[PDB]
RNA sequence: AAACUCCAUAUAUAUAAUUUUAAUUAUAUAUAAUUUUAUAUUAUUUAUUAAUAUAAAGAAAGGAAUUAAGACAAAUCAUAAU
């Protein structure tokens, strides 16, 4: 769930670094945001199952 | 609902006006009827289920699942005959094929002198009873190969009409004599 | 290509015999301990009856040994009766077990019986609870009446283990 | 909503008191026969005298 | 009327092709005691002229069977007609299985067409059971044309705050339930399967909810307050279910920036109607 | 135009028909299982289209998961163990749930789709029953005389010159319409 | 509310269009000379996008339509019942029960049941006449309620045609079997059955005239009643007989107009609903067929127009024609050189053209065998030891 | 041999009165790809040509089943049948 607004987000209603501890796992999950460099323009609410913490 | 005893006594048997009548009054009118997308149920075709069909309904009084006659009820006792033959014209001929018949059978002149007078117009009646048919070697040819050794049959045969015209010709085959002499009467007739 | 189509509406009398075999209805429970009372007394139920047409070849095979490799022998074939004068048999144990819901429960044993067969009263002690733990480790096990019972009181300790048919 | 409120505010208004019926019956036979009636697709299923037509 | 073919008297006077049908009928019948009847062998001689046959033939036809057939003919059956070049007047054995599969719809359009129709006799309205008055439910299971031991199992199952106890009797009755009771959804559930038909297994069940509802009741010797409910079963529960409680920030919702709706006239012109 | 073509027939030409849910609660739930799906899913249509007619609330054919058993096995009958072979069993799923409905009704849909299933599809049938904390299960006389009655009421019948009889039905209805029956109960 | 207003403030626009303070703009018959058609033009474009709704949310067609076509609705559907063998024929024995032990104890009757059958088959008549009556295997369908045994049976020498109706006045030997499979009151097979099915059981001889035209019957014959025409090796008139029971048919042709055929059908149903969706529908108002859930056209005999039983159901089958049949002859068929012979009788061909143009696609029977193939092994018994028969047709 | 096929891919449509919730799902049907173009450069049967360059549009990239004829008197009379 993709809503205007700043950098905020919620993974699964955890933090980002609580529920993924690999950083590389975070970049991925920004790149969007900053290849549209819109990082601070969105908040993002994800919910996820399945795999394991690269593919979710 | 659409037609209520709009003369549909004369288009449907007595026994299913009751089963009409019952529709009609709870299946309410303004129904929003949808079609089916992930399962058929009615045929491609349009029918009023109204008259057995033979070959498309199943025959009365023979066994079959989804019968309602019970094990003293049944009506087949003769089972020397195809039941339920084909409808229509009772036959499935593919387009441009014929029922096979005599063809002059008893006669490979007849089959020779149709190729003939197919490929090249010669008379068919002049072939079949004008000429005079004479095998002179018929013989095993073999030949080696990767599998192994290749049995032929060869013939050589002269034909000709007593009269003058001559020819001879040499047919080979993989499988029979019969056809080794056939392909040399060919032969022959075409080298007159 | 024209047939006539006869029609004969599906009452729910020609839709008996296949409602559910187990139903939440009183009524459902009549009819399936009439149903079953039929199968067990061998009706004509699954198969054409049998009408005093043939008077040679009217067999059935429907023994009390049929399916079972115990006894030993061959297929029986055994005259079936014509579809009148063929007794049905109603055991009120079957009623009251399909239709009502009655049940035995193993009468419990107490002290007295014990105490009659050993003086001790440790053992006396030991031997009610054994009792008890049968009785209610004992109901599970699909098995009969008879049979039951007497497994119960020879491990009970009761009955001598000789009686089981060692 | 910026639109359509104001435009429907103002039918109570219009509606007055002059005769329509005959009006409006024939503006409704127009909308019947053009707008729902018109033939996207038709049907079951000369000499060229001058050149260039096209031209 | 069906009986007719089991009295070869009354065979007098039928067209030939009811004669034939019910000698056939007899014969298909009574397979292994059949005997010659006159009436019988009188009735068919009338059919000479319907099949073209002599009567003469008819007779020893009738009173020896196939033998009397290779009698009128010669040798028996020489010519082998097995390998018969194709008349295109038959379909294969696929194409008939297909065929059949055909019928077998028509059978049931025509079911759904006329028959379904004549059931509708025997609606009736649903008279609901009070949902105050009828707490408790049992459920039971049937497997059509089949043995299956499962279908001896009955389960029972209510809602503790619908079962009309105070407040220290239901406490009681969740802690003797014990493993029987989820609070978080406050349902207690017991089956049984250790009787052979179900009559017996519901009668079961409810004896014991009676039985514990008595002992619920009664709080004049123990009264178990001091003990709290148990819920280590429910948490084990719990533990294997993935959960999905997480909800949307309400604070990041923002209606400012849905989609509005765009105006046209067509829809404002044309809905009068 | 043509000769008419009443709605009954009409029906057959367009999905099943349903009855809207008025209270809420499952009476019945029908899993149908096989292994050919278009059986299942065609007789899973039939059952849809009885239900209306007979006033049954039906829900519809849910696809529950299907199941595969799998097995590997050697293609030689004698030592060639690095060469082998998979087989696959598929178990098809469909659900239907039936809401708001009397269990005699409920009994007659039962009835009548075992009446004309299919080849190669199974039924198991949860029903469900609303009761009373406690029930009086003491009745005899009183209970099976309403009973009885019951059944006759509902297996009557009107019409002898159409419709269709069961032999067993019909010596079932004998037996229990009795007076041996009736002292059968406590001729003890 | 109503466009009476609506219409003045569209005025008011046409005013800005021109210029927002002028008092009107262009115009030849005050703004109704083609203002009135544009709007009409608009209201039709709605119709077209409403209409194509309408014909899509009301598709359902056979498949075959072959892509080349322009006028092929975007429907399709192969599961139709004449063009592809339910998969439940696959296995010989059609049952799902909750309980795997029965399902398994009645796999067991079926076989030895099946067993039964075939050795039930021979009859003797006078010492000297030996009928063999070849079946295929057999169908077993458990229906929930009822058991049912299917299976097609070729005599060996039906009576000769050009024999009178004598036949009418005695009963074969293989007439009297079919009758006592079912017909017998208290002694049919079916009655025995039920003991062993605990279930209704019935029993159907479907008859076939030709050898050929299933797999299991004619390798059945070949290994049983045709020995003595290749024992010592294989007959010359028995192969010309063999290789010519079918003439030499154009597939592809077949396969042409078997695809024009469906694209006629499905292409007359579109054209059927088209004028019921232009010519119909004057007196019924539009926004009655209100698109959004309902799709309710019209009559169905308007839908479907001359679509009768008569001219759409044959010539929609498939597995008609067989054009291409293998036999193979393996084993010690040959009193000289004492060691294993095969011999390999192939015509026609084994692939089925339909498939390869049109929408149509093929489905492996327990994924291995092509829809399209029915093969057959029978391993018999001669003084050398044993033989195997396998044949394989193709039907399309 | 390729295609057809099955597990996977995307989209839609239909079922579940979302308390068999996994609707982030299940499986029935259909569509899609054995990918399209646009200019570049080498060339070259001349443009009708390929190998690349990669602006663009696309979700689009795998897996297994199928291993012919002949052979090695290959293994199997201990899966069963002979
Ligand atoms: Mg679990
Ligand atoms: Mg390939
Ligand atoms: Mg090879
Ligand atoms: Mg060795
Ligand atoms: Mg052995």
């Amino acid at each position: 769930f993709v809503v205007r607004g700043t950098g905020e987000i919620l993974v699964n209603g955890r933090q980002l670094n609580d529920y993924f501890l690999k950083m590389k796992d975070r970049e991925s999950i920004m790149y969007p945001l900053q290849v549209i460099e819109s990082v601070g323009k969105y908040n993002i609410f994800a919910t996820t199952s399945g795999g394991g913490p690269t593919g979710q | 609902q659409h037609y209520d005893e709009s003369l549909l006594s004369r288009y449907y048997p007595e026994s299913l006006l009751k089963s009409i009548k019952l529709a009609q009054q709870t299946i309410p009118e303004d129904t929003k009827f949808r079609v089916s997308r992930n399962v058929e149920f009615a045929p491609p075709y349009l029918d009023d289920f109204t008259k057995i069909h033979p070959f498309w309904d199943y025959k009365p009084g023979m066994p079959h699942l989804h019968a309602q006659e019970e094990n003293n009820n049944f009506s087949i006792f003769r089972w020397d005959q195809v039941q339920q033959p084909l409808p229509g014209e009772g036959n499935i001929l593919p387009p441009g094929v014929s029922l096979p018949n005599d063809g002059g059978r008893k006669s490979k002149s007849a089959d020779v002198a149709a190729g003939l007078h197919k490929q090249t117009g010669v008379d068919p009646d002049y072939i079949t009873r004008k000429l005079t048919m004479k095998p002179l070697v018929m013989k095993r040819v073999s030949n080696q190969t990767g599998k192994g050794k290749i049995a032929s049959f060869y013939a050589l045969v002269v034909v000709g009409d007593k009269n003058g015209m001559v020819g001879l010709g040499e047919g080979k085959s993989r499988e029979e004599m019969s056809k080794a002499i056939f392909k040399a009467h060919w032969d022959a007739v075409r080298n007159l | 290509v024209s047939s006539e189509y006869v029609l004969e509406e599906p009452t729910p009398l020609s839709l008996l015999e296949y409602t559910p075999q187990v139903f939440p209805t009183k009524e459902s429970r009549l009819v399936n301990f009439t149903l079953d009372s039929l199968k067990k007394s061998n009706y004509p139920i699954y198969r054409s009856p049998n009408l005093g047409i043939l008077k040679v070849h009217d067999f059935t095979l429907n023994t009390p040994n049929f399916g079972k490799y115990t006894p030993g022998s061959s297929l029986i074939f055994a005259k079936e009766p014509q579809l009148q004068n063929l007794l049905i048999e109603e055991d009120p144990e079957d009623f009251h077990r399909q239709v009502t819901g009655e049940y035995q429960l193993l009468k419990p044993y107490v002290k007295k019986d014990f105490e009659k067969l050993t003086k001790s009263k440790d053992t006396v002690s030991k031997l009610v609870q054994n009792s008890q733990v049968v009785r209610l480790s004992l109901q599970s096990v699909v098995m009969g009446s008879e049979e039951k019972k007497l497994v119960y009181d020879v491990c009970s300790g009761m009955k001598p283990i000789s009686e089981l048919q060692q | 909503d910026e639109i359509l409120p104001e435009l429907k505010k103002s039918l109570e208004q219009d509606k007055l008191s002059d005769k329509e019926q005959q009006l409006e019956a024939e503006l409704s036979d127009f909308f019947r026969n053009y707008a729902l009636l018109n033939k996207l697709f038709d049907s079951k299923t000369a000499t060229p005298t001058k050149p260039y037509p096209n031209l | 009327s069906a009986d007719l073919y089991m009295h070869p008297e009354k065979w007098k006077g039928l067209p030939p092709q009811r004669i034939l049908e019910l000698y056939w009928e007899r014969m298909a019948r009574l397979g292994s005691e059949y005997k010659p009847n006159k009436d019988e062998l009188n009735a068919l001689l009338t059919t000479s002229e319907y099949s073209n046959v002599p009567v003469n033939d008819i007779k020893k036809l009738y009173h020896r069977g196939e033998q009397g057939a290779i009698d009128i003919k010669g040798g028996n059956v020489n010519r082998d007609n097995s390998l018969r070049p194709f008349m295109f007047d038959e379909l294969p054995s696929q194409a008939q299985e297909l065929v059949a599969q055909h019928r077998e719809q028509r059978f049931y359009n025509r079911l759904a067409a006329y028959e379904l129709p004549l059931l509708a006799q025997y609606r009736q309205e649903y008279k609901r059971p009070s949902p105050e008055s009828h707490p408790v439910t049992y459920r039971y299971t049937s497997y059509v044309g089949e043995e299956h031991p499962n279908s001896r199992k009955v389960v029972l199952s209510v809602k503790t705050k619908e079962l009309g106890l105070e407040e220290k009797s239901l406490h009681k009755f969740r802690i003797l339930a014990r493993s029987r009771y989820d609070h978080t959804t406050d349902i207690f559930k017991m089956s049984s399967d250790k009787f052979e038909h179900a009559s017996q297994n519901a009668r079961y069940l409810h004896d014991i909810l009676q039985r514990l509802l008595a002992e619920s009741k009664d709080l004049t010797e123990d009264d178990f307050s001091d003990v709290p409910l148990d819920t280590r079963h429910t948490i084990a529960k719990s533990l294997r279910k993935k959960k999905r409680d997480y909800e949307f920030p309400e604070h990041w919702k923002r209606p400012e920036d849905a989609p509005k709706k765009k105006f046209d006239i067509v829809d404002q012109l044309l809905s009068t109607l | 135009s043509t000769r008419p073509y009443p709605v009954n027939v009409e029906a057959v030409y367009y999905a099943p028909l349903k009855l809207p849910i008025k209270y809420g609660d499952l009476v019945a739930d029908i899993q149908l299982r096989s292994y050919d799906n278009e059986n299942l899913d065609f007789y899973s249509d039939f059952i849809l289209r009885t239900g209306y007619y007979l006033g049954i609330p039906l829900t519809g054919p849910k696809p529950l998961p299907t199941r595969r058993e799998r097995w590997t096995v050697i293609k030689s009958p004698f030592v060639h163990a690095k060469s082998k072979e998979n087989f696959e069993r598929h178990t098809h799923k469909r659900l239907i749930r039936a809401w708001d409905t009397n269990p005699e009704v409920l009994q007659m849909l039962i009835a009548y789709i075992t009446k004309h299933s299919m080849a190669g599809v199974g039924m198991k049938c949860n029903f469900f029953q609303r009761s009373e904390i406690s029930l009086d299960l003491g009745s005899d006389a009183n209970g099976l005389e309403k009973s009885l009655s019951n059944i006759d009421e509902l297996y009557s019948l009107r019409n002898d010159d159409k419709a269709q009889t069961s032999a067993v039905g019909q010596k079932v209805l004998e037996l229990l319409d009795s007076p041996d029956f009736k002292k059968h109960l406590e001729k003890k | 509310l109503k466009l009476l207003n609506m219409i003045l403030s569209m005025m008011n626009k046409t005013n800005n269009n021109n210029n927002i303070i002028i008092n009107n703009t262009l115009d030849s018959l005050m703004n109704k000379k083609l203002l009135l058609k544009n709007m009409l033009l608009d209201m039709n474009n709605k119709k077209m996008n409403n209409m194509k709704r309408m014909l899509n949310n009301n598709n359902m067609n056979p498949a075959g339509a072959n892509p080349v076509v322009h006028r092929i609705g975007p429907a399709g559907n192969i599961n139709n019942k004449l063009q592809h063998l339910n998969n439940m024929n696959n296995w010989n024995t059609q049952i799902y029960n909750y309980n795997k032990n029965m399902e398994i104890m009645n796999t067991m009757n079926d076989k030895l049941i099946n067993k039964l059958l075939y050795k039930m088959m021979t009859l003797k008549l006078n010492n000297m006449n030996i009928n063999k009556i070849i079946m295929s295997k057999t169908i077993n369908q458990h229906s929930l309620n009822k058991l049912n045994i299917k299976f097609y049976y070729y005599n060996n020498d039906i009576n000769n045609n050009n024999n009178n109706n004598n036949n009418n006045y005695y009963m074969n030997m293989m007439n009297k079997l079919m009758n006592i499979m079912n017909n017998n009151m208290n002694n049919n097979l079916c009655n025995i059955l039920s003991y062993y099915y605990k279930k209704k059981v019935t029993i159907e001889p479907i008859k076939l005239s030709y050898i050929y035209l299933n797999s299991d019957i004619f390798s059945k014959y070949i290994s049983l009643n045709d020995m003595d025409k290749y024992n010592n090796g294989i007959l010359t008139n028995y192969q010309r007989m063999l290789n010519n029971i079918m003439p030499k048919l154009n597939d592809h042709n077949i396969s042409m107009n078997y695809i024009n055929n469906i694209n006629n059908i499905n292409n007359n149903k579109y054209n059927n609903m088209i004028n019921l969706l232009n010519n119909n529908n004057n007196i019924n108002n539009n926004n009655n067929y209100n698109n959004n859930n309902n799709n309710y056209i019209g009559n169905i005999n308007n839908i479907y127009n001359n679509m009768t039983i008569d001219n759409i159901p044959m010539d929609i089958l498939m597995y008609k024609y067989l054009v291409g049949w293998s036999i193979k002859f393996k084993g010690r068929l040959s009193n000289n050189n004492g060691r294993t012979s095969t011999t390999n009788l192939l015509n026609g061909t084994f692939n089925n053209k339909k498939y390869l143009w049109s929408n149509i696609n093929n489905n492996y029977k327990l994924n291995y065998i092509p829809s399209n193939h029915n093969l057959y092994n029978n391993s018999n018994i001669n003084k050398n030891g044993k033989y195997n028969i396998k044949v394989k047709l193709n039907f399309i």
